[PDB]
């Protein structure tokens, strides 16, 4: 109920009209990577055999020498958060109208500034699928966010289980 | 179990972000501006602050971590030595 | 300087929803009294359908329905601040547009209107209460009992019972 109608400008609007949801576009493509991750299942009866980094047997190729720290996790991790600061640097150097430097004077006549630099530009369909995805990630994704030690084995009865520990 | 040098690796992540500027432009301390002697009026009650100067080496010396932190931490600090060891020196891999 | 009432929309609409649901509530009872035998709490479940599966549970039933009741109810909300319900027969009643000799304010006593053919939400006035206060009655007397009226042999005469609890 946060979007229960409220918000003015640079904070209110400004932060969000595309901006934060245009950054919540990442959320969806993360949940495109993650819903490029979960689809390990998605297709039943599939051909698999095996992989794929499962429960730690011996990483990439063991290295000719004692693995750096220990575990596959820290070696693949440490890098990820430096080689992707690439994008946000570029994504956090913009402005919406014309670009020069920190120029003369450009606030408002007609045309009214602009719109999220990358506005809707129409196609108000990204958002209709956006909050649709957000509502999912946050929502009944908690169908698999509680006690999911098991997996898929439905056996006929009904649906739902009320509340309980 | 504990990556102990997970994080001492980690903290001199950042204070080498400190080896910084003793070197590169001009003097020390962006030369003592205001320290001793007492900038009037402006040291007065105040200044300066600037939400606009978190760049400069964000990109360059964000490598400083992986320096010592790589090949000089878990991978046996400088094996390429020899340079006057007889009143002793060595120095010898506790690792 | 706002002398007195007021209110309006208010809890005249407050009522009729009591009235007409106390009315229904007692359709609840209606059943077990002529060809009689079956009720009280009877904590139903509640009429129960086929011999093809449930089975004590198949689900929180009860719990759900009224998630639905729920946005239908925001809907009547979704009416009474700003008048929107085609028929329009509760908010003042139907007879389309009118009654609102109390919609823009200034009441005091204002009786109201609303059936085209014909008369009114009026002698649906007092079936309105008969049933609210009836419930009052109805789940008054459980808390000790559960049945009405035989003949003049030995029932309707109240023989011997047992305090309130105490
Ligand atoms: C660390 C790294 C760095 C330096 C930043 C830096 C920034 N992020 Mg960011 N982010 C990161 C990892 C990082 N992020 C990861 C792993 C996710 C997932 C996000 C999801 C994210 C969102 C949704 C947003 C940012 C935003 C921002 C900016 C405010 C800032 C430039 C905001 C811009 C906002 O849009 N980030
Ligand atoms: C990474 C990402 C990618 C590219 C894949 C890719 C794949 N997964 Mg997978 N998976 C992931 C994350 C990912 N998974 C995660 C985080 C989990 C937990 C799983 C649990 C999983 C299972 C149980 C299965 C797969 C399977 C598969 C394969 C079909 C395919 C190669 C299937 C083989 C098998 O069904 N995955
Ligand atoms: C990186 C991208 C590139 C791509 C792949 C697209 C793709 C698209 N643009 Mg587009 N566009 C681009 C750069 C691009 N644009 C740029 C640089 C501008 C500004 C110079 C625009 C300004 C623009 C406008 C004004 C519109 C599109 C629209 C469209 C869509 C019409 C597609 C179609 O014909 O099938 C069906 C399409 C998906 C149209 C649309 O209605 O999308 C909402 C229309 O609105 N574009
Ligand atoms: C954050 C979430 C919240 C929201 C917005 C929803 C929304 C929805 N749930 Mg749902 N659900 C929730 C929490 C939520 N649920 C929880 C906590 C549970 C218990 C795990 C369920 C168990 C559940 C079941 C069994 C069903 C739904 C179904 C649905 C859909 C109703 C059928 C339908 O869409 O009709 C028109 C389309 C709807 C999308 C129905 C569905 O997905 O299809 C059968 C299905 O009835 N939900
Ligand atoms: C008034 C209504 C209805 C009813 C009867 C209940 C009843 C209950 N809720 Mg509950 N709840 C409701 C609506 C209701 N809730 C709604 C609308 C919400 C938010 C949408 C919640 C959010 C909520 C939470 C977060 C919790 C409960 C919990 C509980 C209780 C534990 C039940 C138990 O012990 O099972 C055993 C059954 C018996 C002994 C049968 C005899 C329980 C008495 C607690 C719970 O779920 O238990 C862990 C938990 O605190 N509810
Ligand atoms: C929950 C749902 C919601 C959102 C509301 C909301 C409201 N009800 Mg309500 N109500 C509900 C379920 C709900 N009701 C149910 C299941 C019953 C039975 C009632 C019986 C009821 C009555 C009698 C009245 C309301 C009234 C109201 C309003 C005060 C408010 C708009 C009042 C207006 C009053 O008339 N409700
Ligand atoms: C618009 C509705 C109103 C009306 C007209 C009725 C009508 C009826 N209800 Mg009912 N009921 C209502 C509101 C209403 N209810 C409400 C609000 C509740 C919740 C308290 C109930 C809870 C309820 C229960 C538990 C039961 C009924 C039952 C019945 C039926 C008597 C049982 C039967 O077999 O028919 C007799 C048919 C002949 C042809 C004789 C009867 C059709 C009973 C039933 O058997 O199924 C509906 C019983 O199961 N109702
Ligand atoms: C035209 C359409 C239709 C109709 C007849 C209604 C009618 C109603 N809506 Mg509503 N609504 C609709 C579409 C509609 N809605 C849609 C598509 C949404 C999606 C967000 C909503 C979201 C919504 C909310 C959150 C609420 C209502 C509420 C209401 C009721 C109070 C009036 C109001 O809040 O206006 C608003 C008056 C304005 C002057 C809007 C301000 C416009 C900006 C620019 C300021 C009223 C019965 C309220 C209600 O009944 O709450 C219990 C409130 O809850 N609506
Ligand atoms: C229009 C309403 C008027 C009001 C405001 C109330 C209010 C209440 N009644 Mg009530 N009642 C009324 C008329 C009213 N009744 C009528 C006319 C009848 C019969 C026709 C009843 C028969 C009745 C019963 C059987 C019970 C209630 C109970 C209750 C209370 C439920 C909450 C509680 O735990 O009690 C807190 C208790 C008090 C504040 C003590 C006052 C004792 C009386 C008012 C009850 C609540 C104070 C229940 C209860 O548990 O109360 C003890 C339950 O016992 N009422
Ligand atoms: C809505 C806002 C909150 C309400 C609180 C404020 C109430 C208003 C106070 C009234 C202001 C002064 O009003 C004042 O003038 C009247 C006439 O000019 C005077 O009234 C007097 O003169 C009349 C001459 O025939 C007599 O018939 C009256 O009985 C007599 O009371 C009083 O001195 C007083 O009533």
């Amino acid at each position: 109920s946060a979007p229960g109608d409220f918000g003015f400008d640079p904070l209110g609007l400004g932060e969000v009209p595309a901006n934060l949801e245009r950054y919540k576009e990442s959320e969806l493509i993360h949940c495109r990577w993650a819903m490029l991750a979960v689809p390990g299942i998605l297709v039943p009866e599939a051909l698999g055999y095996g992989q794929e980094w499962a429960a730690l047997p011996g990483g990439q190729a063991t290295y000719l020498g004692n693995p750096v720290p220990w575990g596959t996790l820290p070696t693949i991790l440490a890098i990820e958060f430096l080689a992707i600061a690439f994008v946000e640097h570029q994504r956090s150097m913009e402005k919406d109208p014309e670009k020069k430097k920190y120029p003369g004077g450009a606030f408002d006549p007609l045309g009214y500034s602009k719109d999220p630099k990358k506005l809707e530009e129409l196609k108000v369909k990204e958002i209709k699928n956006g909050r649709l995805a957000l509502l999912a990630f946050v929502g009944f994704c908690v169908q698999q966010s509680a006690y999911p030690g098991t997996g898929p084995l439905e056996n006929l009865a009904t649906h739902l289980a009320d509340p309980w520990h | 179990p504990s990556l102990v040098i997970s994080l001492s690796t980690g903290l001199s992540l950042f204070l080498g972000r400190f080896v910084f500027f003793n070197f590169q432009r001009e003097n020390m301390a962006k030369q003592v501006p205001e320290q001793n002697g007492m900038s009037h009026f402006e040291a007065g009650d105040t200044r300066a602050k600037e939400y606009v100067s978190l760049l400069k080496s964000n990109d360059p010396v964000g490598f400083n971590i992986v320096d010592v932190l790589a090949w000089g931490s878990i991978g046996h600090i400088v094996a390429y030595y020899i340079l006057a060891t007889a009143s002793n020196g060595y120095d010898p891999s506790f690792f | 300087l706002a002398e007195d009432p007021e209110n309006l929309r208010w809890f005249v609409q407050a009522e009729l929803v009591n009235g007409r649901w106390a009315m229904l509530g007692v359709a609840g009872m209606l059943l077990p009294e002529v060809f009689t035998s079956i009720g009280i709490i009877n904590v139903p479940k509640w009429y129960a359908a086929g011999k093809e599966e449930y089975f004590a549970s198949s689900s929180t039933l009860f719990v759900i329905e009224f998630i639905l009741s729920h946005y239908v109810e925001i809907r009547r909300w979704q009416d009474i601040k700003n008048p929107g319900s085609v028929n329009q027969d509760p908010i003042f009643k139907q007879y389309s547009l009118p009654a609102g000799e109390v919609g823009y304010p200034g009441g005091i006593f204002n009786p109201l209107n609303f059936a085209p053919t014909l008369e009114a939400k009026e002698k649906e006035i007092a079936n309105g209460r008969l049933m609210l206060a009836f419930l009052g009655f109805i789940i008054q007397h459980n808390v000790t009992g559960k049945g009405p009226f035989d003949n003049l042999l030995q029932h309707i005469s109240d023989p011997w019972h047992n305090t309130i609890v105490q």
